[PDB]
């Protein structure tokens, strides 16, 4: 299809962890979405924030109706499990790298199905907790997912990381490796 | 800024949808997806008018849905009431998002000037996407040896690109750098000169 500009209301509802989602995306960039805990819109940046608005009641009935469908085709395709596609895992900073100089490591997973994940930051072979952040399950036009896991940090001589993933597509856990250079 | 009303029809399972709208000149296309795991099953395309069923799964509701003129014409207001009306508030924001790239020239290893090595362009942190990379030797734009990963998102509403330059220094050989976006009143330079 041709166009300038793609924008796109994506959102899922599943069994397991995470059971539902409800996001807009601009030219593949989540704009905003609905938190369903506490029912209220969260805005990417603050500047989409302060522009616009957004009634997150429109994104809770559309997750009820979508509930509904799952509901139906569970029965429908007597039982209809997909099959677990595995992620591919990069890792790269969001800045040059300076040593002593702040910056943010990017873990990126991609491709995978279904959006049921576990992700773990290592430093020096230990979980960090401090400092991480992470974005939602992205759609892909494939209807695979993707989603980005971050962390903020200083480049060292001395440091070492590792993005751990966890997904039923994998046969053991998936370990990627970063250094500073 | 709003949003339409989706149509009712160890072990998971998951449903699936998208309200997309793709702007084009000054038109509006709109689709609705209705998708199992990751089957498509009901679509409506307003070039089309009406629903069409993608797998014998989703024909109940293609065609009941296509009975009922009032869920039709529901749909096909899409384009001009909910796509015109989003995309004209991204317009006049999203659209005018503006963010100047960083621009670092590194080389990939540092040392001697016998043999090859790799000169990076490393341009981050910039908004929108659209960008011009380009290595220049000696006041020469060099077309080969260019070695580029494509557009890297960041997802944080920020794009970078690393743009790599197969060189072999020789003593005051300057290489520039030049980076163009609609950010920038004038290109960016970058100097790294042989030594
Ligand atoms: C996440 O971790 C728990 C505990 O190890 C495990 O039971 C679950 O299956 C994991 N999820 C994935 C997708 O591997």
């Amino acid at each position: 299809i041709k166009a300038d500009h793609v924008s796109t209301y994506a959102m899922f509802v599943q069994t397991h962890r995470p059971t539902g989602e409800f996001m807009f995306e601009f030219d593949e960039d989540e704009q905003f979405y609905v938190d369903l805990d506490k029912k209220e819109t969260v805005w990417h940046l603050e500047e989409f924030g302060r522009a616009f608005s957004f009634e997150a009641q429109g994104g809770l009935a559309n997750i009820a109706i979508l509930n509904n469908n799952l509901n139906t085709l569970i029965q429908r395709s007597n039982h209809t499990q997909a099959a677990n596609d595995p992620p591919e895992v990069t890792v790269f900073p969001k800045e040059p790298v300076e040593l002593g100089q702040p910056n943010t490591l990017i873990c990126h997973i991609d491709r995978f199905f279904p959006p049921v994940l576990n992700v773990t930051w290592l430093c020096n072979g230990e979980p960090v907790t401090e400092g991480v952040a992470e974005s939602l399950f992205l759609p892909r036009t494939d209807y695979s997912f993707h989603k980005f896991h971050y962390l903020t940090f200083v480049p060292s001589a001395e440091d070492v990381y590792d993005c751990r993933v966890e997904h039923w597509g994998l046969d053991q856990p998936l370990l990627k490796h970063w250094e500073a250079q | 800024k709003v949003t339409v009303a989706f149509n009712q029809f160890p072990e998971n399972y998951l449903f699936q949808g998208r309200q997309e709208c793709y702007a084009f000149n000054g038109t509006q296309r709109f689709l609705e997806r209705y998708i199992y795991n990751r089957e498509e099953l009901v679509r409506f395309d307003s070039d089309v008018g009406e629903f069409r069923a993608v797998t014998e799964l989703g024909r109940p509701e293609a065609e009941y849905w296509n009975s009922q003129k009032d869920i039709l014409e529901e749909k096909r207001a899409v384009p001009d009431r909910m796509c015109r009306h989003n995309y004209e508030l991204d317009e006049a924001v999203t659209l005018q998002r503006r963010v100047q790239p960083k621009v670092n020239v590194s080389p990939s290893k540092k040392g001697p000037l016998q043999h090859h090595n790799l000169l990076v362009c490393h341009v981050t942190d910039f908004y929108p996407g659209s960008i011009q990379v380009r290595w220049f030797l000696n006041g020469q734009e060099e077309t080969a040896g260019v070695v580029s990963t494509n557009l890297i998102r960041n997802g944080d509403w920020t794009f970078q690109i690393l743009v790599m330059l197969e060189m072999t220094p020789q003593q005051g050989d300057v290489y520039i750098c030049q980076v163009e976006h609609t950010s920038l009143d004038s290109p960016v330079t970058v100097e790294w000169k042989a030594q």
